[PDB]
RNA sequence: CAGACCUGAGUGUGGCAGGACCACCCGCUAAACUUAAGCAUAUUACUCAGCGGAGGAAAAGAAAACAACCGUGAUUCUCUCAGUCAGCGGCGAGCGAAGAGGGAUUCAACUCGUUGCCGAAUCGGGUCUUAUAUGACCUCGAACUGUGGCACCAUUUUUGU
RNA sequence: UCAUUGCCCAAUCUUUGAACGCAAACGGCGCAUGGGAGAAGCUCUCUCGAGCCAUCCCCGUGCAUGCCACAUUUCUCAGUGUCG
C-alpha cells in the first residue's frame, strides 16, 4: 500500500498499448501493394461477420448486362404526376 | 441445338444399344467407388439444360445410391403400437430417392449447392444420379453476376431444405389450384393456418 | 522376377484395362460397331498432313488483323478494307451440326474415341441422312492438335483450296 | 519402352515432389511479447522461518516464482538478473498456488547479504 | 401513387353483374390505344397476359381509361434534355409530389 | 491416493483461497449488506468429491 | 518411325467446412396418452418426440390456374366463404375444404436449353496497363462451346423480300 | 485534467474451446521454421576483460482433417486408357 505501484503497472500498459500500435499499423502498411493477399494476416486484417466477411462485393453485383443494361437505358422510369 | 438429337436419342433409354452404354457404366460404378467428381457430365443435355454452362464452379458429381425402398427400422423389427404404421416395410418413404440423393451430397460436403441432378442409370442396388453441384466461392462466379444469387444467405444449403424440383416434387409443388392445394403454404404452414385458433379482435 | 502378369492394382488401372477387355466381350449392336471400321494407317495420316494446312491458330491474327481493319478502315473514309477470311476447317460439335443440316460441308470427318460416344452417334447416321461424306476417323488427339486443342472434337471441310481436292 | 519392376504384387506411390510451400506470411504475433519475464517471473519472495534458516544454509533463498516456470528458465534469468550463479535449486509448487525455488547461492555471493541487497530484512 | 389498371366486369353468377377495376390490363387494349407495354410498366400502368380479354367492350371503356390518364397526364421530363420524350411537360404544373395519387381520379371506376 | 493431476492440484487450490471468511476491509464501506462468506467449502463436511 | 494424348495419382497454391445459436423458419422424420363411455378402424396427429438444415424472417411466387362469365389475370396475406347444399367418416365417434367477393400489400417480375452466333472464343483465370473497365499479354478454364442474338406475348404471322 | 464517470472508435485477450502438429485423467509429447539465453569451447591473448560461438534451455509462429482453385507460361509422377 505504497499504492501508487499500480498506477506505475498501468503505465506500463500504456507504453505496451502505443507500441503495438505502432508495430502493427507498422506492419499493415508494408503489406499493400497488389490489391490482395498477404497483405495483411488475417490478424492484421480484421474480423467482420462470418457473413460479413462473406458477401458480393459491389462489382460483382452491380456489373449486370448488356441485355439488361441496353433495356435499362430503354426505360428508365422517372417522374411522371398526372392529375390533370 | 444437337442437344435436339440428343435429348431424343436420350429418350432412347429402353434399348439394347442404351444398354451397352449403361453397361459399361454398369460396370463402370459396379467397380467404382461411391461418389465421384466428374470433369464434366455422362449426361450433358439434361445437365446443361438443367442448366449446366461451362466454367469454374461448375462441378460435377456422380452418385450412388441404394436403390430399393427400405425397413421401418425398430430394434428387431417390433413395434409395440397399435396397427396402424407397421410392418418391416411399412412406411415407404415419403422424401424421394434423388432427393435424398442430392441430399446426401449436400451433406457430403461442407460447401456445395445443387444446382440440380438427374438420374443417368440404375441398376439393381444402386441410381446413379450425376449431380450438378456449384460452389459458390469461385473469383469469376462470384464475380458472375448471373448466378450470384447463389451465393446469398439462404444458400447455406438448399436441398435439405427441399429445393430442387424434385425435392419440390416430393415437396409436392403443382400449380395446379385444385390439385395445388394444401402442400402451397408447405405442409405445415398451411396446417397452422387451417386449425387456427379464435383470434377474433372484437367478438 | 516380375510381377505384372501377378501382380494386383489400384482399380483404376483395374479398370481401364478391364473396361477393355469387357468391351471385347459383350456383342456389340452394328450401331455399337460403327467405330470399329477405322480408315487406314496410311490414309488417316495423310489427311492430317493436308488438315494442318487448314488447321486454325492464335487469337492473334484476328486480333492483329483487327487492328489493322480498325485504324484503317472504321476512321478512314473507306470501308471494308481488311484482307480476306483464312481457310482452315470447320469444327465445332455445334458448328458442324448446322453445317451438316445445311448440307454444307463436303465432308465430314468423324471422330470414334469421344466422351459421350452419344454425342456423336448419330452423326454417320445423320450423315448418311444428309447423304454427305463421312469418315470413320480416329482419335481426338491429333485433331486436338491440329487445332492446338488437347483433344478435338468433330470436324468437316467445308473448303479448302481446288488445288487441293 | 521399358516398364517398372515391382516389389509387392501390389502398387504404391512415390514420396516425392515435396520442396517448399511455406505457407502463410505466418509467425503472426505483433511486436512479440517473447512469454514470460523476470519481474513476473520471481513474484514475492518467500520468507518463513524455514527461508531465514535455509538461507544460512545451503545459502539458500526461497523465492516466490511464476510457478508455470521450468527450472531451467529461472535458473537463466536470475544469473543474469543477479550477478550471480547458485549451486541449486529444488523447486516445489505447492497448492498454494506459487512455486517455490530453494536455491543455494554459490559461494560467491550470501543469500543472506544478497537479500539486503535486495535490501531484504 | 395508384397504377393505372383496367377495369372489368368481373366473375360468377353472383358477380356477373358486377364490375371491379381488375388486375393488370390488356395488352391488347394498351396496343390499341398504343402504348409499348414496357413503357406502360414505365408509366406505371399495368400490363397483364393472364387476362386473355374475353369481349369487346372492354377495350372501348379501357382506351377511354388509358386515355383519360394520359390526358390527365403530367409527365415529367428532364431538363437540358429536351421535354420531347412524350412531350413531357411543365415543371410547375404539378406538385406531382405529395397527393400521391388515386388513379381511380384520372379515370374512375 | 497417492498421485493426483495438476487440474486437480488447481480445484483444490482455487477453493482453498475461497474458504476463509471474506475480506473484511471491504465490509465496511458504505452500504455493506454483505451477510457472510457463503460460499466457503469445508471437509468434515464437504468432500469435494471424485 | 517415333513420341504423345488421355486419365488417376502426389505436391504446391488459394479458399471453404466444422461447431454455435437453433424464439421464429425451412426441410426431414415421426409417438403414445386420449376419445370413441369397450375396442381394433378412427381419433389424437399428418401432433409429441427425433433428425438434418437456413434466414432475418424464411417460406411463396408469375399458368400444363380459375372458370362456365356481361367474365377472371405471380405469389403472399387478411377478412371472408363455411364448420357449409363440397364433403370425408366403425359413415359413427369424429372429421371437413376450395372457388369466387371484400380487402390489405404490391408501379414485380425473371434465364436458359431446341433458330447463323461466329474472317484464330467473341470467354474466362491469371498477368499486366489504365487509377478499373479498359488496354494489354499470356495462362490456358474454354469450340464437347463461353459469348452475342433471338427466346412460341413475338419478330409484322403473314404477305411489301 | 476527476471520474472503477460517460461513451466509444482503439487495442489487449491467458488457459480452453467446434478446437485442428500429435496428445491427454499427462499443463505429456512431438514435427518444420524463426527467434532468444547461456557451463564449455573458441577466439580475441585486449590482463583483467571482452567478444564470439558451440553442448543446454526457452519462446514465437507453421504443421490437423476435408473440400475448393491454382501453379512458369508448369510442379513432380502413375497407368497393359491412349499416339504414331
Amino acid at each position: 500500500r505504497l499504492g501508487r505501484i499500480r498506477t506505475i503497472r498501468k503505465g506500463i500498459a500504456r507504453i505496451m498499448t502505443v507500441l503495438n500500435k505502432n508495430e502493427r499499423e507498422n506492419l499493415r502498411k508494408f503489406y499493400s501493394d497488389k490489391k490482395l493477399r498477404s497483405a495483411k494476416p488475417k490478424t492484421l486484417r480484421a474480423k467482420l461477420t462470418h457473413r460479413r466477411r462473406l458477401a458480393l462485393k459491389a462489382n460483382e453485383k452491380n456489373r449486370k448486362t448488356r441485355r439488361q443494361l441496353r433495356m435499362a437505358h430503354k426505360f428508365p422510369r422517372r417522374i411522371y404526376a398526372v392529375k390533370v | 441445338g444437337s442437344f435436339m438429337y440428343l435429348n431424343e436419342l436420350w429418350k432412347k433409354k429402353s434399348s439394347d444399344v442404351m444398354r451397352f452404354i449403361q453397361r459399361v457404366r454398369a460396370w463402370e460404378f459396379r467397380h467404382q467407388h461411391t461418389i465421384v467428381r466428374l470433369r464434366r457430365p455422362t449426361r450433358p443435355e439434361k445437365a446443361r439444360m438443367v442448366g449446366y454452362k461451362t466454367k469454374q464452379g461448375y462441378v460435377v458429381f456422380r452418385v450412388r445410391v441404394r436403390r430399393g425402398g427400405r425397413k421401418r427400422p425398430v430394434h428387431k423389427g417390433i413395434t409395440y403400437g397399435k396397427p396402424n404404421t407397421a410392418g418391416v416395410l411399412g412406411r415407404k418413404l415419403n422424401k424421394n430417392n434423388r432427393v435424398v440423393a442430392e441430399q446426401r451430397l449436400g451433406k457430403k460436403y461442407g460447401n456445395l449447392r445443387v444446382l440440380n441432378s438427374y438420374w443417368v442409370n440404375a441398376d439393381s442396388t444402386f441410381l446413379w444420379y450425376e449431380v450438378v453441384a456449384v460452389d459458390p466461392m469461385h473469383r469469376a462466379i462470384r464475380r458472375d453476376p448471373r448466378i450470384n444469387w447463389i451465393v446469398n444467405a439462404v444458400h447455406k444449403h438448399r436441398e435439405q431444405r427441399g429445393l430442387t424440383s424434385a425435392g419440390r416434387k416430393h415437396r409436392g409443388l403443382r400449380q395446379k389450384g385444385h390439385k395445388a392445394s394444401k402442400l402451397r403454404p408447405s405442409r405445415r404452414a398451411a396446417w397452422r393456418r387451417n386449425n387456427r385458433m379464435v383470434f377474433l379482435r372484437k367478438r | 522376377r516380375d510381377l505384372s502378369r501377378f501382380m494386383r492394382w489400384p482399380t483404376f488401372v483395374t479398370m481401364q484395362r478391364k473396361k477393355r477387355v469387357l468391351q471385347r466381350r459383350l456383342k456389340v449392336p452394328p450401331a455399337l460397331n460403327q467405330f470399329t471400321k477405322v480408315l487406314d494407317r496410311s490414309s488417316r495420316n495423310e489427311l492430317l498432313k493436308l488438315v494442318k494446312k487448314y488447321a486454325p491458330e492464335t487469337r492473334k491474327a484476328r486480333r492483329d488483323r483487327l487492328t489493322k481493319v480498325a485504324e484503317e478502315k472504321k476512321k478512314n473514309p473507306k470501308g471494308t478494307v481488311s484482307t480476306k477470311a483464312p481457310l482452315c476447317v470447320v469444327s465445332g460439335l455445334q458448328e458442324v451440326t448446322r453445317t451438316i443440316e445445311k448440307k454444307t460441308a463436303r465432308l465430314v470427318l468423324i471422330a470414334n474415341n469421344v466422351d459421350p460416344i452419344e454425342l456423336v452417334l448419330w452423326m454417320p447416321t445423320l450423315c448418311r441422312a444428309n447423304k454427305i461424306p463421312y469418315a470413320i476417323v480416329k482419335d481426338k488427339a491429333r485433331l486436338g492438335d491440329a487445332i492446338g486443342r488437347k483433344t478435338a472434337t468433330c470436324v468437316a471441310f467445308t473448303d479448302v483450296n481446288a488445288e487441293d481436292q | 519402352t521399358k516398364r517398372k519392376a515391382y516389389t509387392r504384387p501390389q502398387f504404391r506411390r512415390p514420396h516425392t515432389y515435396r520442396r517448399p510451400a511455406t505457407v502463410k506470411p505466418s509467425s503472426n504475433v505483433s511486436a512479440i511479447k517473447n512469454k514470460w519475464d523476470a519481474f513476473r517471473i520471481i513474484r514475492y519472495p518467500l520468507t518463513t522461518d524455514k527461508a531465514m534458516k535455509k538461507i544460512e544454509e545451503n545459502n539458500t533463498l526461497t523465492f516466490i516464482v511464476d510457478s508455470r516456470a521450468n527450472k531451467t528458465e529461472i535458473k537463466k534469468a536470475i544469473r543474469k538478473l543477479y550477478q550471480v550463479k547458485t549451486v541449486k535449486v529444488n523447486t516445489l509448487i505447492r497448492p498454494d498456488g506459487l512455486k517455490k525455488a530453494y536455491i543455494r547461492l554459490s559461494a560467491s555471493y550470501d543469500a543472506l547479504d544478497t537479500a539486503n541487497k535486495m535490501g531484504l530484512v | 401513387l395508384k397504377a393505372l389498371r383496367p377495369q372489368v366486369n368481373c366473375p360468377t353468377v353472383r358477380y356477373n353483374m358486377k364490375r371491379r377495376l381488375g388486375r393488370g390490363f390488356s395488352l391488347e387494349e394498351l396496343k390499341a390505344a398504343g402504348v409499348k407495354p414496357r413503357y406502360a410498366r414505365t408509366i406505371g400502368i399495368r400490363v397483364d397476359r393472364r387476362r386473355k380479354n374475353k369481349s369487346e367492350e372492354g377495350m372501348n371503356i379501357n382506351v377511354q381509361r388509358l386515355k383519360t390518364y394520359m390526358s390527365k397526364l403530367v409527365l415529367f421530363p428532364l431538363n437540358r434534355k429536351k421535354p420531347q420524350k412524350g412531350d413531357a411537360t411543365e415543371e410547375e404544373v404539378k406538385a406531382a409530389t405529395q397527393d400521391r395519387s388515386r388513379y381511380g381520379t384520372a379515370a374512375v371506376g | 491416493g497417492r498421485f493426483k493431476p495438476l487440474a486437480i492440484k488447481k480445484k483444490y487450490a482455487k477453493k482453498l483461497k475461497q474458504n476463509r471468511p471474506v475480506p473484511y476491509w471491504i465490509r465496511l464501506r458504505t452500504g455493506n449488506r454483505i451477510k457472510w462468506n457463503e460460499k466457503r467449502r469445508h471437509w468434515r463436511r464437504t468432500k469435494l468429491h471424485y
